[PDB]
């Protein structure tokens, strides 16, 4: 017995359809298959049980899955992606007895990210604590294609591409957080192990 | 082999 | 309604005076399952009367074979003694070597 | 469903415990798994009935007991390292798994390590404002640990959800240390206009699950406990 | 040719002192192979063919878990049919059972069965799609209800598709010799005079397998129907069965009367008459 997500990290469009892959493998004749949803919670969410018998293929909502029982593939689509699709996708597999084994897969984590067709990347220094240390710089409004790398240095701190939506004013926008303590930090710098656009905005 | 157990309760008539 | 047992007093093979056979009592087409089956040897019941497991027919009606080892003879006379719900009264089926 | 107790749990190493989980469904299975990254679920024990338990892909270190059939107990003995996993229970059925809520435990080398977090809200880049007619609030949890945190928003006295964006996943203070400190970026995105109202107050409240009051404490600093740290903005007129 | 696995379940409660009997009994088509008795001192599956002695006491444990369990929730499924039919302490209770199944050309599973009855009649059936129920009456349509609602239907279809045709078939394999391979019968015609102008002629079928067997009398080309004394096909108690047909026929009239004889092991449909 086995199941297999070779996907481990997907990212998709806002409004675009995603497919994710199960492919599993069973000695069994008979035996279901489930598709759960981990949202950033951590709570595990059923989907969908499907019984190998079954023909009657499946569409919920935005959802839709594919069974295959000759090609052993249960793939999930995900249509008009939304932000709340981003979670992590378990794939099981599961005998009909008490004695058997329900067995999941490694997961597929999702992202799903605005269309930014006109990017207004810039970088800003924001106001210190008074009960820190820390300089903080902000990379924002970047195209959802940016990747956000790690600094070179140990000191200095630097988070991933995050998606923040303001439903009133009806703007959805990426940012990245980058922080130290260190002398020879600034905005201008923080970044210099990313690649980011020639036109960046970098303020005084 | 007979009707094997389920995960589940094996439902009375 | 429940249903009264037939029954067949038979021997496994065909019978030879002084040879070791089985004297078998077939009830079957009988509802409800309990039943009282007896084999006996000139009058006198059988001790030690061996039986199959409780099996069922597709019309749900029950059958079961009573059996024990025995050595026919001329003289001897066997039979088997059936109760049931459905009956009054034991009924007495003798063995008919021929039968 | 299943219901599986406790949620947060901060272990020394060598020590031992007890992870519950009931069904009251009168399933025959019950299984107990481990989550970690990249893993997926990995099944350390099942048991098929009432006085049946046996090995999942995952048995070692781990002791498991089927006393009647609403209880599956897990047992860690002489708690390791590798052992920080969350850890979730399932009684299948005709139609889904029955997930319990899941344990979040965390195998400590000493208490010396646990942290809670440090909380400051950093203030919107006029910059920003001038630029984008928009203000950005950041909230910095920093050397936390364990990673057991739950970060929320308040704006004039009710949580948030508009505008707002938590990494999904905390970073290593030192990756290539053990028992690395842990650190959360959020940030609040509000118009210019919000921003200026002086009437406007931000809160950057960050819930930690550490210590309770049972446990041990033998440093000099504050016991670690499960706590609530904050940070605070309001509107500027500037 | 065709072949088929049948588990019958007979579940019964008791008026007077002790708990509801359940007696489970398995077949591959007429040789039981398996039994399992509540009643018995220490309840065990047990074998009742020589092939099957063959598993591991993993199969019997597998075996002796789903009958006990089986036991507890007929106990509750006597308890249930006598308050859907308000009944009493007062009777005796039947609740059978019958599920299996039918080996199909490419291997696969040609006919999935699963029949259950109360009182010795028809209660609820599993049709033949093996998603849906029949329910003889309302009442059994309560146990529909409960059964719908926990998708019992595709618990029974995952075992009559899957690991009833796969075991079967190592059974099928593995009792070869004797599952696969037809017994002819043994056949004989006696002579039994009645009187000085009458003889009855019985005809004897003996050590057969399977238990299909026809036996006809026919005089003169002619089919004797009306006038044959024909008794139940019976088990001899060695696993082969028994069938004999009789006529009572005018003494010296004896070559006018032929016996046909038709059964799978036979490889043509035999004529006998009595040999003097
Ligand atoms: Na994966
Ligand atoms: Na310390
Ligand atoms: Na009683």
């Amino acid at each position: 017995q086995k199941v297999t997500q070779a996907q481990t990290e997907i990212s998709v469009v806002e409004k675009e359809d995603v497919t994710l892959d199960c492919v599993y493998e069973t000695r069994d004749t008979t035996y279901y298959l489930f598709w759960y949803k981990q949202p950033p919670s951590g709570e595990l969410v059923f989907l969908i049980r499907r019984n190998s018998f079954d023909e009657q293929n499946e569409i919920s909502g935005r959802y839709s899955w594919n069974f295959q029982k000759s090609t052993s593939s249960f793939n999930f689509t995900i249509t008009a992606s939304q932000v709340v699709d981003s979670a992590v996708y378990f794939c099981a597999l599961s005998g009909f007895y008490n004695t058997d084994k329900l067995i999941f897969g490694t997961g597929t984590r999702l992202q799903v990210f605005p269309n930014i067709q006109n990017p207004d990347p810039a970088v800003y220094q924001l106001r210190d604590s008074k009960s820190s240390d820390k300089s903080v710089c902000l990379f924002t409004d970047f195209d959802s294609q940016t990747n956000v790398s790690q600094s070179k240095d140990s000191d200095v701190y630097i988070t991933d591409k995050c998606v923040l939506d303001m439903r009133s004013m009806d703007f959805k926008s990426n940012s990245a957080v980058a922080w130290s303590n260190k002398s020879d930090f600034a905005c201008a710098n923080a970044f210099n192990n990313s690649i980011i656009p020639q036109d960046t905005f970098f303020p005084s | 082999l007979p009707e094997p157990l389920p995960q589940g309760q094996l439902t009375a008539y | 309604i429940q249903r009264t047992p037939k029954i067949q007093v038979y021997s496994r093979h065909p019978a030879e005076n002084g040879k070791s056979n089985f004297l078998n009592c077939y009830v079957s087409g009988f509802h409800p399952s309990d039943i009282e089956v007896d084999l006996l040897k000139n009058g006198e019941r059988i001790e030690k009367v061996e039986h199959s497991d409780l099996s069922f027919s597709k019309d749900w009606s029950f059958y079961l074979l009573y059996y024990t080892e025995f050595t026919p003879t001329e003289k001897d006379e066997y039979a088997c003694r059936v109760n049931h719900v459905t009956l009054s009264q034991p009924k007495i089926v003798k063995w008919d070597r021929d039968m | 469903g299943v219901t599986q107790t406790p949620k947060f749990q901060v272990l020394k190493t060598g020590q031992s415990m007890t992870l519950q989980c009931a069904q009251d469904m009168n399933h025959n299975s019950m299984y107990w798994y481990r989550q970690d990254p990249g893993m997926g679920l990995r099944l350390i024990y099942y048991s098929a009935s009432e006085g049946t338990t046996d090995k999942g892909e995952v048995p070692n270190g781990y002791n498991v007991s089927r006393l009647n059939k609403r209880e599956f107990s897990l047992r860690l003995e002489s708690a390791a390292p590798s052992q920080t996993s969350v850890y979730f229970c399932a009684s299948p059925g005709e139609t889904e798994a029955f997930f319990g809520q899941g344990t979040r435990l965390t195998v400590t080398e000493d208490l010396k390590n646990v942290f809670p977090p440090e909380v400051a809200v950093f203030e919107p880049s006029e910059a920003e404002i001038s630029h984008t007619q928009k203000a950005t609030l950041v909230c910095l949890a920093t050397g936390f640990y364990p990673d057991h945190v739950e970060l929320s928003w308040w704006v004039n006295g009710k949580e948030v959800h508009s505008g707002v964006c938590t990494d999904p996943q905390p970073l290593k203070e030192q990756p290539a240390l053990n028992d690395s400190r842990y650190a959360l970026s959020s940030r609040l995105r509000v118009s210019a206009t919000f921003w200026q109202n002086p009437r406007n107050h931000f809160r950057c409240q960050v819930q930690f699950y550490g210590l309770s009051e049972n446990d041990e404490w033998t440093q000099d600093r504050a016991k670690p406990v499960t706590q609530i740290v904050s940070a605070e903005a309001w509107g500027r007129a500037d | 040719g065709s072949h088929s696995m049948r588990y019958f379940y007979t579940a019964m409660s008791r008026p007077g002192r002790g708990e509801p009997r359940f007696i489970a009994v398995g077949y591959v088509d007429d040789t039981q192979f398996v039994r399992f008795d509540s009643d018995a001192a220490s309840p065990r599956t047990e074998p009742r063919a020589p092939w099957i002695e063959q598993e591991g006491p993993e199969y019997w444990d597998r075996n002796t878990q789903i009958f006990k369990t089986n036991t507890q929730t007929y106990r509750e499924s006597l308890r249930n049919l006598r308050g859907y039919y308000n009944q009493s302490e007062a009777g005796s209770h039947i609740i059978q059972r019958m599920y299996g199944c039918d080996l199909g050309p490419d291997g696969r599973l040609l006919r999935g069965h699963d029949q259950s009855a109360y009182d010795g009649k028809d209660y609820i059936a599993l049709n033949e799609d093996l998603s849906s129920w029949t329910a003889a009456d309302t009442a059994a349509q309560i146990t529909q209800r409960k059964w719908e609602a926990a998708r019992v239907a595709e618990q029974r279809r995952a075992y009559l598709e899957g690991l009833c045709v796969e075991w079967l078939r190592r059974y099928l394999e593995n009792g070869k010799e004797t599952l696969q391979r037809a017994d002819p019968p043994k056949t004989h015609v006696t002579h039994h005079p009645v009187s000085d102008h009458e003889a009855t002629l019985r005809c004897w079928a003996l050590g057969f397998y399977p238990a299909e067997i026809t036996l006809t009398w026919q005089r003169d080309g002619e089919d004797q129907t009306q006038d044959t004394e024909l008794v139940e096909t019976r088990p001899a108690g060695d696993r082969t069965f028994q069938k004999w047909a009789a006529v009572v026929v005018p003494s010296g009239e004896e070559q006018r009367y032929t016996c046909h004889v038709q059964h799978e092991g036979l490889p043509k449909p035999l004529t006998l008459r009595w040999e003097p």
